RNA sequence: GUGGUGGAGAGGUA
DNA sequence: GTGGTGGAGTACCTCGTTGTGGTA
DNA sequence: TACCACAACGAGGTACCTCTCCACCAC
């Protein structure tokens, strides 16, 4: 027997914008993925609505803020960082 | 090398953009030699020149040039760091000193076909067949061929019965040796004598 | 079949079976030199002039004549192996000037004659060596047939494989084509008594073996078995009589 | 001859219905329980049962009184 | 016999009933003991014996006694087979709720308890409970309640109000239901309220509660208490060598449920705790679950394996999903398969055939032969010899093949010519030797493709392949009655070099006294094949009927078209040979002869004409080489020419004067018109490329490079595929469909670059790829078609309703798409056809066009006709073969009995693989005509037709319309109605540009309103590029002018004030923004001034989308009634144009929300009809506003538009038919005799209309409306339950069949099919029509 | 938020660089890295 | 008076 | 050999309906 | 209160050929 060698995609992060009428409009700078070597997915949605949605692999849409207070940083400490 | 698999994509999730052929699979994926039927573009095979990185990645021979003398040194690179450089064909005009003659030589600046001058171009390619499979290196006249013809023509080469008493063809690519050695079918000396 | 060649756009046969009976030509040439008895001066340089003519490169000179160049004209008497990369391969013109050097005609055609009218050809036709091959595809191993066997233990249904002495699938796509026709009698049969009758494959051989082809209708077990099954999903099925 | 199935056919105008007489003719046949008003040409009972309904000699009525 | 097959619910009364015991062993077989075991799931008490007629301790033997039980062997003896059919229950610690009422798309028992099915999901796990007889209490049934809630309303209330938990609990509230009080209820309450979706639940409510009261189903039974066990034999478990055993997942299943079931059991008799006696009961409801159907809720998976267990509805959907392979695939007996092989020596109506496979097929019939003759009188010795092969074998062997039609088909059967039956013929060899004309049909080429063979068995069976499975009977497509038995590429190519012409040619000019003359001189070779001569012919001519003319003459030909003559039959002139004799000439011909001289002769000539192909083919060396490719001269200097433009338009670039994307334009256009110039240069130097000498003076003939032949003759290539053989190859396409900036020069004889190459490879791996899908996609398609019109049969003679389709000649564009007569053929006329004198009878009634009749029409001036459809033809559950045209693959009408429906489906579902402006200038010179044009003339009679709807002819000088164009809103035309235009002409010069405002009236306007900033702007652009006034936005305006509009208003040019004719306000439409108002306020305007100017897929996805009739994203905004329009109110968002229809005003206008664009123009006529809005065109709204026949129309020449694109040529009556399959249901509006809204089948609606006309009150007739179905959704919605249960959605359709107790009448096609009974249609019809009069008479 | 902001451009999976080719080598060390981890649990189970 | 194949995976042909 | 049976590793289509809880 | 985003179900081509490989535990 041979081991085929397999093309998969390399662990990392991947910054998607395809177009989808899933907006039902022009378009959307769509998600994010994290893909590890092992684990979980961490997926960055981005709401029609300039809204940021953030979810694990079998997990809703959920807001970024979430995952922003979970770290640890302050609702308008992260804010100060991030928008500003 | 194939798509399929654990961590790979399913025969389901086909879509467009895993059975289709980008100009960053030149000189790394064979873009010719592909069963034809559900897995087509899917499981495909490595160029003649292939190599993976330390990363894992595809890597592909290329022979520094100079803005006129082509160096002799030869490097392997990746897909990503082929971006800044341009890339000219194996096949071009030389001044029997490494300079290339050619005014507008036909390049890849980043992924895009177009013609360039020789004081613009950084890298060029080792041999031509650097592209196809070692299946699609055999075929003669493969200039002259189609593709869809060309990946059959492979396919089926792929396929030949040993005959009673094999005999060479007469028109062949060269690479018949090299693909015979490599192969482990033949008694090879492991020490001269 | 030349009217393959147009459409399916692949010029690489009539290339390799013009270089290929350029190949042959000076095969049988070098052949006929060896046949003459001719010294070895004469094979080295009609070789170096075949190793001369347009790309690589002769490396003659370099070998024993007598050894060498006799072993190398007895190997090549079966014509001469020519190496063409794949873009970097022969040109036409090579091709062209080669066989006039094979003192073949020029055009890579000739007027062939037929083998049974013995009239030749009006129109000069290509002919050549080409590279055949045979594919693991013999009929040997295709050749199944059936006419009667086990079936399916569930459904009294002929098995699937040449290995199993199988009968193939009549296909939904195959009943739509047959009631495409008016052909209902061969579609109940094929359906019916052919497959799935265990009380009507038995009598249509004795049918058959007495020469009557009458065909009783039957009830195909595999609905039945849908019927046993639907029950067992509590659903009440029956029929009206 | 061969099946004149084609100007037969257009002489019903059906298709349908040729093929039943022609069946109950070519059981006849098997049977034994009638002649083929045609002279065979060493052929079976299918094919002379085509010919017979080809030729007009054999109908409905025809087939219905020889049962 | 039977019928009228049943569904029903399962009562535990009857189930046990069925059951033949109570298993209660979840083990199985022993293996240590060879034995099932007592209660276990194969136990002989219950299910049967083992060996046939044996009892457990053998005590009865015998055999005498087939149905007595033994004392010690307590299970009845009794014959084996009897395992299938007996079947077995298990008794239940507690009842259990169905999966699929509960989780199928409505959860019917949440429907029947009226509440989500997330109460009872919270309740059926034990998480809430629920009050059961509240009585004179603060609970109420409905109510549900935690612990700690239960525990208060337990304290409060004591008693009165009890509290349940589980699937115990919906069983009590399903027997407590009161369906008559409940439906009583739901009736009243359901014109209580108005609200739709309330009433909607309600409606819903009813039909449930009448579904169960007239089925006589009792609700309660749908949580079971009991359920049965699947016979063993249907779950067999199969041991394998070595000790191996291999069980069914069902038995898996069964015994989980089982052991569940005993633990409960014995935890319960003890009271275990409540806590755990309540977990054990979920666990057994999730284990039934998973046994009834898996992958629903829990997925459950077997041991060490992660392929999920097969449950029960796995089996229901058969093998390949839900396309039963057991009850429609049915793999057959008595066949085999092989790869083909080419016969030339083949007649069409023999095949070749292996001799092992003839005598392995044909096996019982040479027993029967040996067995009569004598040579067998045992059959061991039968074996033996046929075994051993003697030379006697093959005569029997050849003697019943003989007169034995064999039957044969491809792997992939598109069409009814997939599968042919033939007249073996034995060979010696392995492979099935093919009749190389009917490959086509098949589309079978040579290169490794198997041929699958049957043999039939009944005679019935065998005069059907003969008579009409014949490969001689069928020649024409049923797609469409082009021949099928068409040469292909060496005999098409062997009979165009026969018939050329040499310029300067041996024995050229000599004359012939006959045929045999020239073949004598030609076979003696001092005649060239091709030289104009002289002979004297004998062609008989059938001008009149019924006397075939001969006459002799002399005709100047060629020797290879008199040699050919010769094999056409006698029945056609000898000119339709003396032409070139390309592929669509032999076409044409062999449909000419085939119309003319008969059926017989017709395959006769096929023949001989292919033999002769074949042979002169040979005779011709016609070889390719690499010399045959020509590559012209100028090729080099025009890409040389390109080269140097592109490098200059690239230095301009650089230089920054030309921009990125203009260059890349130019430059891609300057690319693709080289690429047209050496194509035409190289074809025209290719075409001509023939110097001769005649006598003297070189001239230049037709050329005869072999490529050439083979590009003109049309036997194989196309002008595509020699521009890249032979020419620059022309651009590729990037994967994103971006056509690369850089061609590829170099054609396939010079040789390509690596990269050239490369780019050629992302061209060809995109079609490759693509190609896959299309066929997936092609499949899904057609076998949804033939699916929903399966049933459709020719049932009736002639419905003679005086309805057809008004059907005329494809005009669209400046030129004729398909001719009249093209369309007509085939078809029946609908009503009376006249002269452009009325009054003049042509073709009186529905008489058959035929080939005298489309040339007869061709003499006069016909244009347009009426003709019978099967969207007429009113015959219920059928259709009539009047308005059903002439059959396809006959030249005769339809028969009754023949399955068009399947034969529809076919042809349109068959070449799915195949698949993927401001003026009117006239065209030609022609007589010009007005349709549907509404405009009064302008003051210098410019006529400005402000009118959406409007239409330009240009008739013929015979008055026919060569072409027709349509006239936009703001045409001004130059109107001279009658006289001849040049061609060229630009008679109407409109020019949009804009939403032009006319003004109809004259006088000096009033722009009131027209405030500067706040409703107008005089904002003028530079150099003075107009003086006008431009109105403001209703948001950039100002607060107070945002709610101020413009308004011109109408006031002559002294003061008088003008109003609209039919409405007495003044024609003073709104000025809104990005209007322009040029004319100066006050300034007196003709009639017809522009006053506001308002500036403004295919393939397999586009049929599919089509045949479903799915509603577009934003479809064209339609007008609903004609009269006068008004203007939106956008300040509610939604633009409300009120309709004020002068004959009677109806203000109901629904509001346009402003999000989409509407280019609507207030104050003008509605025109019911008409479009409001643009956008792509929806089709329910035009079944339900401009009809039937138009829906049809619109459909049919959308899906025509696509398929012709392509090429690919299909008859409309395909279509059509499909089309009156959609229709097959309508809606009801007021019943008086059924519900007031209901999709119901318009045979139903006809039935009870014509009952109620001659029935209790002229006022319980009904009016309905015609409803539009697609064909998914149609087919699903069909009379009978099996044929959907069969399509898709198994679990749903057997749902609705289960709740509305359906039985079904097996009166279609698939029905006879899955029971095994005879088609309704084809030959059985006679058989249904026996059986229907014996059952309804009596 | 640059992507979306217009900073930056998006990833495309067609380069050959954003996937990888793995080698027996790699599976079979996944292989055996599950196998130690299933191992190893048991151990601490049993060597505790 | 008696007659012997489930499922998964992979590849290939048309 | 003959009773007896529960979760850490996996998530990577593509429409097209259909039903549902949210907001104007 | 009628649209509407959102989630779940349900479909996604025929036929044929070749190979290997098949629940654990556990006194
Ligand atoms: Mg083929």
């Amino acid at each position: 027997r041979v081991i085929v060698s397999q093309l998969h995609r390399s662990p990392g992060v991947f910054f998607d914008h395809d177009r989808g009428k899933t907006h039902s409009s022009g378009k959307l700078l769509y998600s994010a993925r994290i893909i590890p070597y092992r684990g979980s997915w961490l997926d960055f949605e981005f709401d029609p609505k300039d809204c940021v949605f953030v979810r694990i692999d079998r997990r809703r849409k959920l807001p970024a803020s979430v995952l922003l207070r979970a770290l640890g940083y302050s609702t308008e400490e992260i804010l100060n960082a991030f928008y500003a | 090398v194939s798509a399929l698999g654990p961590g790979g994509l399913t025969r389901e999730r086909a879509g467009f953009e895993v059975r289709d052929v980008h100009p960053t699979h030149y000189g790394r994926v064979c873009p010719i030699e592909t069963p034809e039927g559900p897995n087509i573009g899917l499981i495909n095979s490595l160029a003649t020149y292939a190599r993976t990185n330390k990363y894992g990645f595809l890597e592909s021979p290329y022979r520094v040039v100079k803005d006129s003398l082509v160096t002799d040194e030869i490097v392997f690179l990746s897909a990503i760091e082929e971006a800044d450089h341009v890339i000219a064909q194996a096949s071009a005009t030389l001044n029997e000193k490494g300079q290339l003659v050619d005014e507008l030589v036909a390049v890849r600046h980043l992924n895009e076909f177009t013609v360039k001058a020789p004081e613009d171009v950084t890298l060029m390619d080792v041999s031509p067949k650097q592209v196809v499979s070692v299946a699609a290196s055999l075929i003669p006249f493969l200039e002259h061929d189609d593709a869809n013809r060309a990946l059959m023509g492979s396919n089926m080469q792929r396929q030949a019965v040993p005959t009673l008493r094999a005999d060479k063809p007469l028109v062949g690519t060269g690479m018949e040796r090299n693909v015979a050695r490599d192969s482990g079918v033949c008694v090879v000396a492991r020490r001269g004598g | 079949n030349p009217l393959g060649v147009p459409s399916r756009m692949n010029v690489g046969q009539i290339l390799e079976t013009h270089l290929g009976l350029a190949a042959k030509g000076l095969g049988e040439k070098i052949n006929r030199m060896l046949e003459e008895q001719r010294k070895v001066a004469e094979l080295r340089k009609f070789l170096h002039e075949i190793y001369n003519e347009i790309g690589g490169r002769e490396e003659n000179l370099d070998e024993l004549g007598d050894n060498e160049i006799l072993a190398l004209a007895k190997n090549l008497r079966g014509g001469v192996p020519m190496a063409t990369p794949v873009f970097d391969g022969a040109k036409e013109r090579e091709i062209k000037a080669m066989l006039k050097l094979a003192d073949l005609p020029e055009s890579g055609q000739m007027r062939l004659f037929d083998g049974r009218t013995g009239n030749q050809f009006e129109r000069p036709t290509t002919v050549g060596y080409m590279y055949m091959l045979k594919l693991n595809h013999l009929v040997d191993d295709k050749m199944h047939a059936r006419s009667t066997g086990s079936y399916s233990l569930v459904t009294q249904q002929p098995l699937g494989g040449k290995a199993q002495f199988g009968g193939q699938r009549f296909g939904e796509m195959e009943v739509w084509a047959l009631e495409a026709y008016g052909a209902a009698y061969t579609l109940q049969e094929m359906l019916t008594v052919k497959s799935d009758d265990v009380n009507g494959r038995t009598k249509m051989y004795k049918n058959i073996v007495d020469g009557d082809h009458r065909m009783e209708a039957g009830m195909p077990e595999s609905f039945n078995v849908l019927i046993k099954e639907i029950r067992s999903l509590g659903i009440d099925i029956e029929l009206e009589t | 001859a061969r099946v004149t199935v084609e100007d037969c056919l257009d002489n019903v105008d059906n298709r349908f219905e040729l093929v039943m007489l022609a069946t109950k003719r070519a059981r006849q046949l098997a049977t034994g329980g009638k002649e083929p008003k045609v002279a065979w040409e060493n052929d079976k009972p299918t094919v002379v049962a085509l010919r017979e309904i080809a030729s007009g000699l054999v109908d409905e009525n025809v087939v219905q009184q020889e049962d | 016999e039977f019928d009228a097959i049943r569904i029903g619910l399962a009562s535990p009364e009857m189930i046990r009933s069925w059951s033949f015991g109570e298993v209660k062993k979840p083990e199985t077989i022993n293996y240590r003991t060879f034995k099932p075991e007592r209660d276990g799931l194969f136990c002989a008490k219950i299910f049967g014996p083992v060996k046939d007629y044996e009892c457990l301790c053998g005590k009865y033997k015998r055999l005498k006694h087939r149905g007595v039980i033994c004392e010690k062997c307590g299970v009845e003896v009794a014959l084996a087979k009897v395992r299938r059919e007996r079947m077995g229950h298990i008794e239940l610690a507690s009842p259990v709720a169905h999966i699929w009422f509960l989780k199928s798309l409505p959860s019917r028992i949440g429907l029947l308890l009226d509440m989500t099915l997330r109460d009872i999901e919270r309740v059926l796990y034990f998480e809430s409970y629920v009050v059961i007889d509240p009585g004179m209490t603060t609970l109420e049934k409905g109510q549900l309640l935690n612990d700690e809630q239960y525990f208060e309303a337990l304290e409060e209330f004591g008693d009165d109000f009890d509290a349940r938990m589980g699937a115990e609990a919906v069983h009590e509230l399903l027997n407590a239901i009161d369906l008559e009080h409940e439906i009583g209820r739901l009736r009243e309450e359901i014109p209580q309220t108005n609200s739709e979706t309330k009433i909607k639940k309600l409606s819903k409510r009813l039909k449930l509660m009448e579904a169960f009261q007239g089925s006589g189903n009792k609700p309660e039974w749908m949580v079971l208490t009991v359920l049965p066990v699947l016979p063993p034999d249907l779950r067999p478990l199969v041991p394998l060598d070595g000790g191996r055993f291999a069980t069914s997942d069902l038995n898996d299943l069964y015994r989980r449920v089982i052991n569940r079931n005993n633990r409960l059991k014995r935890l319960l008799d003890l009271a275990a705790p409540d806590i755990i006696v309540r977990n054990e009961k979920r666990m057994l409801q999730e284990a039934v679950d998973a046994l009834l159907d898996n992958g629903r809720r829990g997925r459950a998976i077997t041991g060490s394996n992660k392929r999920p267990l097969k449950s029960l509805a796995d089996m229901i959907k058969g093998k390949q999903g839900r396309f039963r392979q057991n009850l429609l695939g049915k793999r057959v007996d008595y066949s085999g398969r092989s790869v083909i092989t080419v016969g030339p020596t083949l007649r069409l109506h023999q095949c070749g055939l292996p001799k092992k496979m003839a005598l392995e097929l044909f096996k019982p019939f040479i027993f029967g032969k040996l067995e009569g003759r004598g040579m067998a009188t045992t059959i061991k010795a039968a074996k033996k010899m046929v075994e051993r092969e003697l030379p006697e074998v093959w005569d029997v062997l050849a003697e019943v093949i003989r007169e034995h039609p064999v039957l044969l088909n491809r792997a992939p059967t598109l069409h009814r010519l997939g599968i042919q039956a033939f007249e073996p013929v034995l060979i010696e060899g392995k492979a099935i030797q093919l009749h190389p004309l009917v490959c086509a049909a098949y589309n079978a080429d040579f290169d490794g493709d198997q041929m699958a063979v049957h043999v039939p068995l009944t005679l019935e069976a065998q005069l059907e392949a003969r008579a009409l499975m014949m490969s001689t009977n069928n020649i024409l497509s049923p797609a469409n009655g082009e021949p099928i038995i068409v040469p292909s590429q060496d005999v098409v190519m062997g009979l165009y070099y026969m018939t050329r012409e040499a310029i300067n040619a041996k024995g050229e000019g000599m004359a012939f006294a006959d045929l045999q003359e020239v073949d004598r001189a030609y076979r003696s070779g001092q005649a060239s094949l091709h030289a104009r001569v002289k002979v004297r012919i004998n062609e008989k001519i059938k001008g009149e009927d019924g006397q075939l003319t001969a006459n002799t003459r002399i005709v100047d030909t060629t020797v290879g078209r008199a040699l050919l003559f010769q094999v056409v039959p006698a029945g056609l002139p000898f000119d339709v040979v003396n032409q070139s004799m390309k592929k669509k000439a032999i076409s044409k011909l062999i449909n000419h002869c085939y119309r003319v001289v008969g059926l017989k002769d017709t395959v006769i000539f096929a023949d001989q004409l292919m033999y002769t192909g074949f042979a002169y083919s040979t005779i011709s060396g016609v070889s390719i080489g690499v010399n045959d490719f020509v590559i012209p001269d100028e090729k080099a200097r025009i890409i040389n020419a390109a080269t140097d433009e592109v490098k200059e338009i690239e230095s301009q670039y650089a230089s920054g004067l030309v921009t990125q994307g203009e260059k890349y334009n130019k430059v891609i256009d300057l690319w693709s018109k080289a690429n047209d110039e050496v194509s035409k240069a190289m074809m025209a130097n290719l075409s001509k490329e023939k110097v001769v000498d005649r006598e003297g003076k070189e001239v230049d003939q037709e050329s005869f490079n072999s490529m050439y032949m083979m590009a003109d003759s049309g036997a194989r290539g196309s002008a595509a595929q020699i521009r890249q053989l032979a020419g620059m190859r022309g651009l590729m396409a990037k994967p994103d469909g971006s056509i690369i900036e850089t061609p590829i020069t170099a054609n396939f004889r010079e040789g390509l670059n690596v990269l050239q190459y490369f780019i050629s490879t992302h061209g060809a791996r995109k079609g490759l790829a693509d190609t896959a899908l299309k066929t997936a996609n092609s499949g899904y398609l057609t076998r949804r078609l033939v699916d929903v019109a399966q049933d459709l049969v020719v049932t009736e003679i002639d419905c003679g309703t005086e309805h057809g389709l008004l059907m005329s000649p494809h005009i669209e564009g400046g030129d004729v798409v398909e001719p009249l007569g093209e369309r007509v053929l085939g078809r029946v006329i609908a009503r009376d056809v006249f002269k452009p004198g009325s009054d003049e009878v042509i073709v009186p009634a529905g008489t058959l066009i035929d080939e005298k009749w489309v040339d007869f029409l061709e003499v006069m001036s016909v244009d347009e006709v009426v003709v019978r459809s099967p969207i007429t033809c009113e015959t219920r559950h059928g259709i009539c073969a009047m308005c059903y045209g002439r059959d396809l693959a006959r030249g005769h009408r339809v028969n009754i009995g023949e399955a068009v429906g399947v034969i529809a489906a076919q042809s349109i579902g068959e070449p799915g693989t195949q698949l993927t402006a401001d003026n009117v200038q006239v065209k030609n010179g022609g007589t010009i005509r007005l349709h549907n044009l509404k405009h009064v003339v302008r003051a210098d009679g410019a006529l400005v037709a402000v009118s959406r709807s409007g239409e330009l002819a240009v008739a013929d000088d015979f008055g026919r319309e060569r072409e027709r164009y349509k006239l936009p809103y703001g045409a001004v035309i130059s109107v001279k109605e009658g006289d001849k235009v040049d061609p060229g002409a630009i008679v109407a010069k409109w020019d949009p540009h804009t939403h032009p405002i006319v003004t109809e009236v004259d006088g000096t306007v009033a722009f009131v309103g027209m405030e500067e900033g706040i409703t107008v702007k005089r904002q003028t652009d530079e150099l003075t590029g107009l003086t006008n006034i431009e109105v403001m936005d209703p948001k950039d305006r100002p607060a107070a002018g945002k709610d101020i509009r413009p308004a011109v208003k109408l006031i002559d040019a002294a003061g008088k004030d003008l109003l609209l004719p039919g409405t007495d306000v003044p024609a003073q439409y709104f000025l809104p923004a990005n209007a322009l108002v040029n004319l100066t306020d006050g300034a007196k305007v003709s009639i017809g001034d522009v006053v506001a100017r308002i500036p403004q897929t295919g393939g397999l996805p586009r049929v599919a989308d089509l045949f479903e009739a799915r509603r577009p994203k934003e479809p064209s905004i339609l007008a609903e009634i004609s009269g006068t329009i008004s203007f939106g109110k956008e300040t509610k968002g939604k633009r409300r144009l009120v309709i004020t229809p002068n004959d009677g005003s109806d203000p109901y206008e629904e509001l346009i929300p402003k999000w989409r664009h509407l280019n609507v123009f207030e104050g003008e006529q509605v025109n019911r009809g008409e479009v409001i809005s643009d956008g792509p065109s929806n089709p329910h709204d035009i079944l339900r506003l401009l009809g039937v026949s138009s829906l049809a129309k619109y459909i049919v020449n959308e899906i025509q538009d696509v398929y012709r694109l392509q090429g690919v040529k299909i008859n409309d009556k395909h279509i059509e038919t499909i089309l009156r399959q959609m229709l097959r249901k309508v809606e009801v509006s007021e019943s008086g005799d059924s519900s007031f809204i209901k999709g119901d089948q318009v045979e139903l609606t006809q039935v009870l209309e014509e009952n109620e006309q001659l029935g209790t009150e002229d006022k319980f007739p009904a009016k309905y409306e015609r409803v539009l179905l697609g064909i998914t959704k149609a087919s699903l919605s069909t009379e009978s339950f099996i044929s959907a249960a069969s399509f898709q959605e198994t679990t749903r359709v057997l749902t609705e069949a289960a709740v509305t107790g359906k039985r079904d009448f097996l009166r279609g096609l698939k029905e006879n099919v899955v029971v095994g009974r005879l088609i309704p249609a084809g030959t059985g019809l006679a058989y249904h029509s026996e059986r229907k009069r014996q059952r309804d008479l009596g | 938020v640059d992507i979306r902001n217009g900073k930056g451009i998006v990833d495309d999976i067609d380069h050959l660089g954003n996937r990888r080719v793995r080698c027996v080598g790699e599976m079979a060390e996944n292989q055996f890295r599950v196998g130690l981890v299933r191992v190893e649990r048991a151990v601490k189970e049993r060597l505790s």
